């Protein structure tokens, strides 16, 4: 009843040098320097021994030690009896006088959280629960593996649960509940923020098809109901018919484990919790849809069931809840991957923050699912019960044969396929969105450019395919990184006489706006055509853009002496540089490192789409590619290599 | 009773190994204090008042050596490149950080 | 309630030397940038808090010492680390004032203090040594200590007892170099973009909205291995405590003002332009407002140093030089960035960030794009209304320039509004968070960054099963009856004979989870516990944490999870005769831990399957690492058979130990090898009774 | 034993086809299947 | 001032404090929250 | 108590009577500054 | 919140009176019916406590006595004849009740109404 030794301790007045003016007073500690402040690692160890004594012992874990935490507060008996002979000096009189007041008075504001019934009432609730749930949740009187455990989402629901209804009947400790909230929840070590995030309302849950999800509703509401006093959890649901067998789940055990007389029950409505002073809490359920929820006084739950088909004709209530000014509408839904996209609630995660989280056992991408394999229940891995009738297979053409979604189920046919095969993404998606938004203006910041353009052009030759695209870029040096000031994705007309000069008449118009765009500013451009197509053609194309830009800056080309030749050919030929452009750019690209200028130009995409979001299309493919592979090449180019050449 | 270190030593013209073996190491010796002296100089306090303002302090000339070290011919440590790396990131998302806010107004 | 038990007044204590020795180590490293002059008045201080150290070790290092050996806690790895990195830099600071008064030089004596001219002894080697292979790392980072510590937890059932508590005591001689101030960390060892073991959790717990954790954990600062400290520091701080000082009994407490008050009345800004700017020059800009707020804090900072140097003339009579000064002529040549990491002693590294905001964010941002940063909660509830109301219910080619110039002048004043309409109309959601992602990269960059409370937690977490195995292998040796049975002139026949005799049933695929769930309890390590939590959860999960941690290739996690799910004859028993931990004939880390893998597998397969069979044993499949000390040195193993890890002698079966949990002499154990005889010498016990 | 494994291990591979593979490794989950479609095709 | 400097403000307090200031902040002659049917000291200040 | 007195403004009266009136047990507190005021009611309040 | 113990006080205080309550639909009567109700019961004798599901509330006074809060929230009857209304606490007027105007405007005809 009274807690641990560490909230009892005596002075132990050992002394200090420091002026009044600095010292500090830690809670358990004497008066220390105020530098042991802004030490974490004595400001952590001081604080997380004292409220390990709130920490009542059905919370310290299954095999903690038998007297104590032995994991937080232990010292060896050698080391007990060294320090018994340790001495420290004797305060002073005058300063022994206020030292003692302000040691036994910074910690009477705990030796007064552990008597508010406010934080009783958690301190209850969370004690309950854990030695409830320690035999999994049955009919039991509350008076091999033998211990029941609580899945992730299971918890994450829980907390949100328990942070909200502390922060809200606790307000005067917002200190002291959260630093005890960690220790129980077995989750220091916990910046204020991910934890404060435990701290918001409106927070939607997507699960599978079972995973307990109904199983563990009813405890935590039989457990928040006969603990804390003066809260009305509504909960709503699907079609009413549903609604009733929680009504019986719910009284069953909450009648079980308790007294019939404080069960206050109306069928088909609200039931109460009543306790003996004069103290009633209800779980009002707002399944009617029709009254008695609209006005709103403590709800602050709102525990809605199943929001995968909202019910008829009964958002209006909720989106009355939410303008209730202290309601956590919990929202938790189940996605039971029969349609794997609850849209009416999973486009949420378009423009939205910390709002919803989804239990899912398979990626965007179906091929890794093994990410999220070991995660997977292994309640939930019934098979035919027979491997094989006569067969010696390895587990991977096993689970070839025996895919079946990977959990037995018909999930969507198509797009990532069966067999993973090493199939990932390689550009993050913060990278680029940051590329998307992020475009420095050239025009106006011309001397962080460097003298030097540089593009590639990488030609399709062919005319009515949906890969007869000639990709061209043109980028620079901007500070230290890389910046695209042009992009091509051009289509030749069917049989033209020109093909050549028609691309070559693509890159110079690009080219021309590029240097009107920043006039004097380039002292040279680079071109390179890719050859791997046609070698003469890319020839031709070189010859024709060396022509136009005849009509300042010098122009160079990118030469290649073909294999046993000896001629410089006007054209670059892919292959073994490939891999290490690619591998550069996706590490510059990553850290920010690769943008767009802010009047970036582009003739062929510029009706139809943005020219950078279409780029970044082609991007996300890395795990038709002209326009990527022209960016990269482009950019690698202005990276480093050997000399190209007038 | 159990007196401290300062009325034991008394005299400050030795080194300090001598003292240990003179004072804490023999086996007579009763050993009966804690007690850190005050080291900080009071020609420090006039000028930084204050735990943070001694901390401020503490931490930018601890940047400060930690970019003078990094800044016979090895060259070849995993310190400077981090140290080099870290500033140009800084420099770069403080780039990007003043133009964005000029471009949504 | 009066009697409080002596290991409370005990923690107390040590939280009060504790924080004495975080004061001395203060006072340290303040000493290493004081003038010489004055921290030469405060030698014969300096000397005697060395002796007070030197003399708290050698009463706390047998202690200590017993301590390492049975389970560390996160109060006595940072107690040692302190007391030795004070055992340390105070004797290494004294030798460099003695080495003063000498030479008389002070640009020389911050060259050995702060550490100008070392070899930079932030490294180290590690070699891990599993069995197999002994795989070497160097620990240069303080991320680099995480990821050999979970590499450490993850190869546990690879790597031997007394081969893993010498690779840690190479661990602490980098610690105590690194994180033993505790209280400042150099910006050499600190990473924050390297995600913690901590705040993979924190994803793991918060909200996912899609967005896989490989994906979010890629845009962390990670914010536990070192904190931010949140220092503030006012305007007028000298001014303040100039009438108020410790001595200065005499009327020159006036004086000082007097001059301080007369001299009061008496950044390289112009390197901006070479970074990018965009948009109109002409008015105001934020490159404008930053100058002009740099030009302020430039302004306040000389204020200060001036004054500063006037009230020590007019107070001491000399003008100190301290570390700043002494070196000051390097703080002039300093680029702008240079300059803005470090700086500012006499304004607060969050003025500069009060200094940037001011700058970026005037009265005429907009309307939009300015509530979501003051209420990032308001967006996302305004979010779920509007879903869920919206839920209820050619030719002519031209050669010169007049042409091109046009043509290309028209399609930037089309895209340079289409991108300007975009970041206002739409992309709200992606600007409120690339904005507050790069505010946090800044604030973690420039923010006085102290030290995290990670590293001697994880340390202890890992260290302690280590010990806990070697204290069971060496407990065990000193007992009742010993059965011991790796010498084997007799053995073959009951290992064969158990080995048929449990080889001829089938696994009973009724019971695949409770196997599934004890391999992947045996296979988890230390650190990651997460399934013996008042809040348990399944131990597939406290294995996923443990094994994502450590980056494990997604071709070894099926491996993992689908080992056990196909349950004959063939990969049910892989041990030989005596081999049953033994791995000669295997090197690497993957193939010598999936025969590890097997060996559990085995002991599981046939534990269940002697309990099957020969239904008078109980056989409780346990683990040394678990059953931490209580009050004072009594561990209380209870009966079981543990498996141990230990390639010497792995298995150990207590059959009937105590009444009361010790290992005594009524606490007969079979030490064996092979896991068939261990049951056969099980069953000779527990049989006839 | 060795010789049917030695002809099994010969009659597949992971070449064999998705289908027609499934079936042998569980032919309860066949006819389960041919169950469900059989009261599916009979209910409507 | 260190060891109250060392706390947030508690945002869950600031109606009694905004309470205790309109309170202060009030002079004598209108009094409109003491009477038996008091009024908010918001009023009493809007009053005055 | 407040007293809106620029010469001694805060005055904190600890323990004034168990009647009310102010005499020989009413130890009280004259100060400028608050925080001196809260230290001197920390040092009668808190050994009690 | 404000009404019901006005109501409860007006009640439990004067004799003679018989407030009448319109509002809109009448599922939002019967929630004033239960707050008048357990704080009329709560702090006074449930004896005294008259009261019909739906329909008028009674306090009853040791000397036979009695005030009611006869509630006109049906429409329909039992408040077209007035005897001593004098309050018709009409809760919301916003949108008036649907053919409700006409027992309203009859009461604006007695001569000590006063329609709040
Ligand atoms: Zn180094
Ligand atoms: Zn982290």
């Amino acid at each position: 009843t009274m807690g641990g030794d560490a909230l009892r301790v005596p002075f132990l007045d050992f002394a200090t040098a420091t002026p009044k003016r600095h010292q500090t007073v830690v809670p358990g500690v004497g008066t220390l320097h105020d530098c042991c402040e802004h030490s974490p690692l004595f400001s952590a160890v001081a604080r997380r021994l004292l409220f390990n004594s709130l920490v009542p012992a059905q919370l310290k874990g299954r095999d903690f030690g038998g007297d104590h935490t032995a994991k937080l507060e232990f010292l060896a008996p050698e080391l007990v009896r060294a320090v018994a002979r340790l001495r420290f000096k004797e305060c002073a009189p005058a300063d022994v006088v206020p030292q003692r007041n302000a040691y036994y008075s910074v910690l009477n504001t705990f030796q007064a959280l552990h008597r508010s019934e406010a934080f009783r009432q958690l301190v209850h609730f969370v004690r309950d629960f854990a030695q409830l749930l320690k035999t999994s949740f049955r009919a039991s009187s509350l008076t091999g593996r033998t211990y029941g455990t609580l899945e992730l989402f299971q918890k994450m629901i829980l907390m949100h649960a328990t942070y909200f209804l502390a922060a809200v009947l606790l307000g005067d400790h917002a200190e002291q509940v959260n630093t005890f909230l960690r220790l129980v929840f077995e989750i220091p070590l916990f910046s204020d923020a991910a934890v404060r995030h435990f701290r918001q309302r409106a927070t939607v849950f997507l699960v599978p098809r079972r995973h307990g999800k109904t199983w563990f509703l009813v405890p935590l509401i039989a457990l928040s109901l006969a603990s804390f006093r003066g809260i009305k959890i509504g909960y709503t649901a699907h079609i009413r018919k549903a609604t009733e067998p929680v009504f019986e789940e719910i009284d069953a055990c909450l009648r079980g484990w308790f007294g019939s007389a404080r069960v206050d029950h109306v069928k088909g409505e609200t039931i109460s919790f009543s306790f003996p002073d004069g103290s009633r809490s209800t779980i009002v359920f707002a399944s009617s849809h029709n009254t008695n929820g609209i006005r709103g006084q403590d709800f602050n739950l709102l525990f809605v069931d199943e929001a995968n088909f909202i019910r008829p004709d009964a958002v209006q209530t909720i989106m009355g809840f939410l303008n209730q000014a202290n309601c956590k509408i919990i929202f938790v839904s189940s996605t039971n991957t029969g349609k794997a996209s609850t849209s009416f609630l999973y486009n949420l995660r378009g423009a939205a923050d910390e709002l919803l989280n989804v239990v899912t056992y398979i990626c965007d991408d179906h091929m890794p699912r093994v990410v999220t394999h070991t995660n997977a229940t292994a309640c939930s891995c019934y098979i035919l019960n027979k491997p094989v009738f006569i067969t010696m297979d390895g587990a991977v053409r096993r689970t070839a044969d025996l895919f079946l979604a990977d959990s037995f189920m018909q999930e969507i046919i198509g797009g990532q396929a069966r067999e993973t095969g090493d199939d990932r993404p390689v550009l993050t998606k913060s990278a680029g969105e940051r590329f998307l938004l992020y475009r420095p203006s050239t025009t106006t910041n011309s001397g962080l450019m460097a003298p030097d353009l540089y593009v590639y052009v990488d030609p399709a030759f062919t005319a009515n395919t949906r890969a007869s695209g000639t990709g061209v870029a043109v980028v620079g040096r901007y500070r230290d990184d890389y910046i695209i000031f042009a992009l091509e994705h051009f289509f030749l007309r069917a049989l033209t006489g020109s093909a050549p000069a028609d691309i070559a008449r693509c890159v110079v118009h690009s080219l021309t706006q590029v240097l009107a765009l920043h006039p004097g500013a380039f002292r040279g451009v680079r071109v390179a055509v890719e050859g791997n197509s046609s070698q003469d053609s890319a020839v031709a194309i070189a010859t024709h853009v060396h022509t136009e830009m005849h009509r300042g800056p010098e122009l160079l080309f990118y030469h290649c002496e073909p294999p046993g030749s000896a001629v410089l050919y006007p054209f670059f030929l892919l292959n073994k540089q490939k891999t290490p452009a690619f591998e550069h750019f996706i590490k510059k690209f990553n850290s920010g490192g690769v943008m767009a200028s802010q009047e970036i130009v582009s003739a062929t995409v510029r009706l139809q789409t943005d020219p950078v979001e279409y780029l970044l299309e082609q991007l996300n493919n890395l795990t038709s590619d002209d326009l990527m592979v022209a960016v990269i090449m482009a950019i690698y180019l202005a990276a480093q290599a050997g000399p190209p050449h007038t | 009773t159990l007196r401290d270190t300062i009325p034991d030593c008394a005299l400050r013209s030795q080194t300090l190994e001598s003292l240990d073996a003179r004072y804490v190491s023999r086996d007579g010796a009763h050993d009966a204090a804690v007690w850190f002296e005050d080291m900080t100089p009071a020609e420090l306090e006039v000028v930084f008042p204050t735990t943070d303002a001694k901390l401020n302090y503490l931490s930018r000339t601890q940047r400060l050596a930690s970019l003078l070290t990094y800044a016979t011919p090895d060259t070849a440590c995993v310190h400077g490149e981090l140290l080099a790396r870290k500033r140009e990131r800084f420099a770069a998302v403080i780039n990007r950080f003043l133009d964005l806010h000029q471009i949504l107004r | 309630a009066a009697p409080v038990s002596e290991p409370t007044v005990a923690r107390q204590k040590l939280l009060a030397l504790l924080g004495q020795v975080q004061t001395y180590v203060f006072q340290i490293e303040l000493l290493r940038r004081c003038d010489p002059h004055i921290g030469r008045g405060k030698l014969p201080q300096l000397k005697l808090n060395a002796l007070q150290v030197r003399a708290l070790r050698r009463r706390l290092r047998p202690g200590l010492e017993a301590q390492a050996g049975a389970f560390l806690t996160p109060l006595s790895v940072t107690l040692e680390l302190l007391l030795e990195y004070a055992w340390r830099e105070g004797e290494r600071l004294l030798g460099s004032l003695e080495t003063f008064a000498t030479a008389g030089d002070v640009a020389a004596f911050f060259t050995e203090t702060m550490g100008l001219a070392r070899p930079c002894p932030y490294h180290q080697r590690v070699r891990l040594d599993t069995y197999g292979g002994t795989v070497h790392m160097e620990l240069c980072f303080l991320h680099d200590v995480e990821n050999f510590l979970k590499q450490l937890n993850y190869c546990h059932l690879i790597t031997p007892s007394r081969g893993a508590t010498a690779a840690l005591e190479r661990v602490r001689e980098f610690m105590v170099g690194a994180v033993g101030s505790g209280l400042i960390v150099p910006p050499e060892l600190s990473d924050p973009s390297h995600p913690c073991a901590v705040c993979f959790e924190e994803l793991c717990v918060t909200a996912n909205q899609g967005a896989t954790i490989a994906s979010r954990l890629a845009d962390r600062i990670c914010n536990h291995v070192t904190q931010q400290a949140q220092v503030r520091l006012d305007a007028n701080e000298l001014r303040r405590y100039l009438p108020h000082a410790a001595g200065l009994s005499d009327a020159d407490r006036a004086r000082a003002l007097s001059v301080l008050d007369h001299a009061l009345a008496r950044y390289a800004i112009s390197e901006l332009q070479f970074w990018l700017a965009s948009g109109d020059r002409a008015g105001q800009t934020t490159m404008d407002a930053f100058a002009s707020n740099l030009t302020a804090l430039a302004r306040r900072e000389l204020q200060q140093e001036t004054a500063a140097v006037a009230v020590e003339l007019a107070l001491f009579g000399r003008r100190a030089e301290h570390f700043d000064r002494a070196f000051g002529s390097h703080l002039a040549a300093l680029d702008m960035v240079d300059a803005l990491i470090i700086g500012g002693q006499a304004t607060s590294p969050d003025d500069q960030i009060e200094a940037l905001i001011r700058a970026c964010y005037d009265h005429h941002l907009t309307t939009p794009l300015l509530r979501r940063l003051v209420s990032p909660e308001q967006c996302d509830e305004e979010a779920l209304r509007r879903v869920l109301a919206r839920m209820g219910a050619g030719g002519q080619g031209p050669e010169t320039w007049g042409d091109i110039a046009t043509q290309a002048a028209a399609d930037v004043r089309e895209r340079r509004r289409l991108y300007a309409d975009r970041l206002t109309k739409r992309s709200l959601a992606s600007l409120g968070r690339c904005v507050r992602e790069q505010r946090g990269e800044l604030e973690k960059m420039l923010r006085v960054s102290v030290h995290g409370e990670v590293l001697p937690a994880t340390f202890a977490a890992v260290a302690n099963g280590f010990a806990a195995r070697a204290r069971f292998c060496a407990l065990t040796a000193g007992a009742g009856t010993v059965i011991d049975n790796r010498s084997a002139p007799g053995v073959f026949d009951a290992h064969r004979f158990m080995r048929a005799s449990l080889l001829r049933h089938q696994v009973d695929p009724a019971l695949l989870p409770s196997i599934t769930h004890r391999f992947f309890e045996l296979v988890n390590g230390p650190l990651f516990d997460h399934s013996t939590h008042s809040f348990a959860q399944p131990p597939n999960t406290a294995l996923y944490y443990s094994v994502e941690n450590v980056g494990l290739l997604p071709h070894l996690k099926e491996e993992l999870a689908r080992f056990i799910m196909g349950a004959s004859g063939a990969d049910w028993a892989v041990s030989e005769f005596q081999r049953f931990y033994c791995f000669d004939g295997i090197s690497g880390i993957t193939p010598t831990q999936r025969a590890a893998w097997r060996y559990i597998r085995e002991l599981i397969i046939a534990t269940t399957l002697f309990a099957s069979v020969y239904r008078c044993g109980e056989l409780e499949l346990r683990r040394p690492d678990c059953s931490r000390p209580t009050s004072e040195g009594r561990y209380r193993y209870p009966p079981g058979v543990y498996l141990t890890y230990d390639s010497d002698c792995p298995l150990v079966a207590i059959v009937e130990s105590a009444p009361d949990g010790c290992i005594g002499p009524r606490s007969v154990v079979v030490y064996d090898r092979d896991v068939f005889s261990i049951l056969y010498s099980v069953l000779q016990h527990l049989a006839p009774r």
